[PDB]
């Protein structure tokens, strides 16, 4: 949680937005994934959103669906993901790290135990894709008990009650799915908003920041670069670096 | 907030992405409104009677129980239009879709039976039906796929994941999240996120209601137990519902044991699985120690749902209903026995329920008991499966 | 001498070897006795209701008649246990067999449907059933043959002659001539020697009786016409019977036109055959100029009887009933139309009746008419046949 | 008809029974069939029963069933059968010739026309297999109008009414299917009885005559000799001659 507060305060002082890439942990392999992540950070990522491979990602499109499949082909497990997370945090002490999870992986060995493990390895936030605010109580409570920010999705058509709930329950940042919503969220003192879904070009990043959002999240665009360069690990990193630096540049003032 | 309780004890809930909550809330409200609307009830009753063929018979099987003190009746859902109980609830959901002003239907299917049921209801009621089916199931269920297309439904193969049911379910939801204003997701069992477990039960409860009236007329008393197979839980909860408050009536659900519980190749998550959160609900499921969802195995494709309806998990937890399992071989023996002794070819799914009733009778032949088995469907569709197996063994 | 008239005008009779007359006389007497026996009627009614699923629905098809002044209802025999009307009369004949103290059943079958019906009735009522089937039909109807064996029936392939239905019929009779003391010959249509045309009609007349009651309840008047396909004539006479004295109700029988009457490849002996004596009766039949019996062709195996029931020939001769024909292509179009517009897959046999009703509607769309089509059976069994044809044409 | 009366009177004067073989016309071919028939007569046949190939002989066992099939394979038609009959009569003026028919072949072009054709070629009797006495009126009337004897089957269990009917309606001979019946038939002045069905050995012929029958009919036994010697036409006739002479010998006093 604290890492997000520090990041946004610093970004605000520089009058710039945050660029947050998403990738699936272990895709296409543990080693290459760790290299991919270090490249994303070196290229300009302000924070990271990381997915743990799940057998049935019913909230993800084809690109991410295949990312999970590649991870599974590599034998990636949640346990190995937490080992990767521990190392990533050991290498990068201040970058906020957020996880994108599916409820069963959090509930599996106990909700409290999951968030305790997150805190132990240095994770900052957790967004559980298939847990609506209506079912979030045990998750956000366990998150807060372990200093983990519970992230909530704010649909573009969310009514006033939902906006108030997301503003009250969330921490770290509010995940805004792709002006009025952004203003309402600020009015209810919600966590800074990061726009996600379909963000694949620099102009979209600048547009998000111009609309009042604190930054933007890009996943499929990043993962597409991975799957199109599977046969060329070196070219993969080169293209990832080029894309991230371009996207991050668009967030600066 | 919701109008109805989304939980049955600790089980159930609405574990779906925030974007789908409006669709579930809309559906719940339409359902509540429809249930207190005499016109909706009259239209549903009319379709069930004049199109589907309700009420279905309650057949006494005297030959199969000879030499014992067991009296066995079969609730004939195999005589329902379509050949299975699934028809009851798809008609109800189709009417709900129209009540909400929707003209499109989205459905998922594994063995293809729900797909066929959804297709026939959509054809009758003028709805544009699109069905998601795992590519693996599409190749294994050529007959059902052709039936769906004959009835004007669009069948879309799903390759993602293990390319099976669970994968078809995920794809159906993705579509719905962006089309619920004009399309209704016709879930095919008493599972998934609220309000589906409740809606499917209510649109299947005529099974138990008719059974009660028929058994009282024929025997002058209630059954000692009603028995039904459990894949997702719709035909079982449909039979159980009206008897829940009749404490003297045993409720027995039968999960598929596959090659045997000890082999790990089965489909009995309620009694041998572990509670998890998936398919939009908290319920017992087939999963790895890590929390990855697995598949249920059964000679009967219709019972291959890796989880189970939340109300069944609840009824089990409080001891109101008991759940057991029946293996492939026990189900096959029941299938052959009904064919030869009563001239009725049962679905392999239903054969699991019959097999357990036969066990209750055979294990204690002098025990006086009145049993009703829900014959959820006909087995003409399983002829090839049974034939190949029998031949394979000479 | 006989108790009942063996003739319908010039048609009918008992043209069998002298040795079989005692069997026919015994059967006629048992039938007459059974018809005035309240206990027999009660037992038959009980089986029809609680085992077979009667009464069957009368479904109004609003989608298919849109834009016209035709109102169409389908009598749902497809919902009967077994999937076809054949079940009604086999249950009645099985009871007659038992009334005569017989424990064995002999049956003939072509497409295998009557064989399956005879097998299920025999299994239910504890009768030893043996079925004669042409070797050619045995190879083409693997599914039905397995169903018969699953139900405990002994299936005997017949190679003699063209190894088809007519050949199976001859073999069944030969057996019966030497075993009628303990075995009953369960003829499968309203044809053959007296008393079969009469018995089969009476054991199928509930179709028309229910239709009359149902149409009066729903429309407050009788149909302008009732339409049924005619292979041997049982489902048609079953529908027609109760309406014969209602002169305002048209009776329309539909024979299969195959590839077209002019091609000679059809199964319409009533209107395009020539009267002859065969199958123990005098009736119109498919025959060479020399008098050798030929075969009826139709995309639907169930309508391949080279002759027709004598009462139909009679009703036609006096102008009480009208008979027409429908080609393979017209039947196929009706099959596809019902699937897509009403969510009901009709048997290809029944599709011939529907096709003619569709023609009556389409040819004169502004003609006000209330029609009832006898949906003699379900078409799940014809899926492969229709699929192969459609594919063969791209 | 008259030929039967003359035959039985002559046989009675010699105190012997009649031996009557049956064969299907045209089996296995027109030419060989004509030779077969001449051999049967030369070997001792007192009369003949001849079948006209029919598509569905539901009153015949396997042996005869195959005889019809062989005839059809040879393209034998009823018209060709009548041509054969005309020739057989032209060669043998006194031997009674009886036909075994199925109703449709008689009814086909008109019942009266069929019997007129029988009279024209010299046939003496006609037994219509699938026409019970109860349906025989038009057939026996047409037969008598053309001096053709209508033959009727007398089942071994026939009741008194049937015996009286067969005795009254039949002419030529009464076909008795295999003591009391024979005596009853004579009491009702029925046509002389010929026992048929299963007659395949000399002892059966002597037994029939001893029981009071005027003779015996043998078909399957004769036809079996034909089908077992199809590949050897000459041997076929030799064996037919041997069988018939043995059977006829058994009928003599
Ligand atoms: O963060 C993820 N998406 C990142 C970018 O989206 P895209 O750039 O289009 O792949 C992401 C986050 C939450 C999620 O669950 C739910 F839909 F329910 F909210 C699914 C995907
Ligand atoms: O409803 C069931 N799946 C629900 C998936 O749950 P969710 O997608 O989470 O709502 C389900 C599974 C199989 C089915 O029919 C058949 F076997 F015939 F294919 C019908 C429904
Ligand atoms: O009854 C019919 N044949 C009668 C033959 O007449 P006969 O043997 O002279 O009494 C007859 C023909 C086909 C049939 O069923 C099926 F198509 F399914 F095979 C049932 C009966
Ligand atoms: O004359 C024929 N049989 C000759 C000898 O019988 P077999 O020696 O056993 O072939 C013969 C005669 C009549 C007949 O029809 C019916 F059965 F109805 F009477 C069938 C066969
Ligand atoms: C679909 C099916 C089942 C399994 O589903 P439930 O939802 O558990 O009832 C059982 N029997 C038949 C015949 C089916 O088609
Ligand atoms: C057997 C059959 C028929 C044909 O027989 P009829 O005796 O003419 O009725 C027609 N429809 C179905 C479905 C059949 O199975
Ligand atoms: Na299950
Ligand atoms: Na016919």
């Amino acid at each position: 949680m604290e890492r997000y507060e520090n990041l946004f305060a610093q970004l605000n002082d520089r009058r710039e937005g945050a660029f947050v890439p998403f990738v699936t942990l272990g895709d296409p392999g543990i080693e290459q994934s760790l290299k991919i992540i270090d490249t994303l950070i070196d290229a300009g990522a302000d924070a990271l959103e990381l997915g743990v491979p799940f057998s049935d990602p019913l909230a993800d499109g084809p690109t991410i669906q295949n990312a999970n499949l590649r991870a599974f082909a590599a034998g990636v497990t949640p346990a190995q993901c937490f080992e990767m997370l521990a190392l990533i945090r050991e290498k990068h002490p201040t970058i906020p790290i957020g996880l994108l999870m599916y409820a069963n992986l959090v509930f599996n060995n106990g909700i409290d135990a999951f968030y305790a493990r997150c805190e132990q390895v240095g994770v900052d936030s957790v967004l559980v894709a298939d847990v609506p605010v209506e079912e979030s109580a045990p998750f956000r409570q366990a998150a807060l008990r372990h200093n983990i920010a519970p992230i909530f999705i704010c649909p573009p058509n969310a009514d006033d009650d939902l906006l108030r709930q997301v503003a009250s329950y969330g921490r770290g940042y509010t995940y805004l799915l792709s002006h009025h919503l952004i203003e309402k969220l600020k009015e209810y003192h919600a966590a800074p908003a990061l726009q996600g879904f379909g963000i694949s070009s620099p102009e979209q990043v600048s547009a998000a920041v111009r609309a009042g959002a604190a930054g933007a999240i890009s996943g499929s665009a990043i993962v597409k670069i991975i799957e199109k360069n599977l046969a060329s690990p070196k070219q993969m990193l080169a293209e990832l670096r080029s894309f991230v630096s371009a996207m991050k540049a668009a967030s600066r003032a | 907030t919701t109008l109805l309780n989304p939980y049955f004890g600790e089980f159930g809930g609405m574990y779906v992405p925030q974007i789908l909550m409006p669709a579930l809330n809309q559906l719940e409200e339409a359902f509540v409104r429809a249930q207190k609307d005499p016109e909706f009830q009259a239209q549903f009753a009319d379709l069930l009677k004049n199109y589907a063929g309700r009420p279905t018979a309650l057949t006494k099987c005297q030959n199969i129980t000879a030499g014992t003190r067991t009296t066995l009746y079969l609730k004939r859902e195999d005589l329902l239009h379509g050949g299975a109980h699934k028809t009851n609830q798809v008609l109800g959901q189709a009417l709900l879709a129209k009540r909400m002003g929707k003209s499109e239907i989205i459905a998922e299917t594994g063995a293809g039976q729900h797909g066929v049921a959804s297709a026939l209801a959509s054809a009758l009621l003028g709805l544009k039906c699109r069905i998601y089916m795992g590519a693996k199931d599409v190749e294994r269920q050529s007959p059902n796929v052709f039936r769906m297309r004959l009835m004007g439904a669009e069948v879309i193969p799903v390759h993602s994941g293990s390319a099976t049911l669970k994968d078809a379910c995920n794809e159906a939801l993705r579509d719905w999240s962006g089309s619920y204003e004009t399309a209704h997701y016709m879930l095919g069992t008493a599972a998934g996120p609220h309000p589906y477990p409740t809606i499917v039960r209510e649109f299947q409860r005529m099974i138990g209601e008719e059974t009660k009236a028929q058994i009282l007329d024929k025997e002058g008393r209630l059954p000692d137990a009603v028995i039904a197979c459990v894949g997702g839980g719709s035909n079982a909860i449909g039979m159980f519902a009206d008897f829940i408050n009749d404490t003297s009536v045993g409720l027995i659900g039968v999960e598929p044991g596959g090659h045997g519980i000890e082999t790990g190749e089965h489909g009995a998550p309620l009694k041998h699985g572990r509670v998890g959160i998936y398919f939009g609900m908290k319920a017992p499921m087939m999963q790895t120690a890590d929390g990855q969802i697995e598949e249920s195995y059964s000679i009967s494709a219709g019972l291959d749902f890796p989880s189970v309806g939340p109300q069944h998990a609840y009824l089990n937890s409080i001891g109101r209903a008991d759940y057991v399992s029946i293996t492939d071989d026990e189900a096959l023996e029941a299938f052959k026995t009904l064919c030869r002794h009563e001239g009725i070819i049962p679905a392999l799914e239903s054969s699991h329920a019959l097999a357990h009733a036969l066990k209750m009778m055979r294990e204690q032949p002098e025990k006086e008991q009145l049993l009703v088995v829900n014959l959820s469907g006909r087995g003409d569709k399983d002829i090839f499966t049974v034939h190949d197996i029998l031949k394979a063994r000479g």
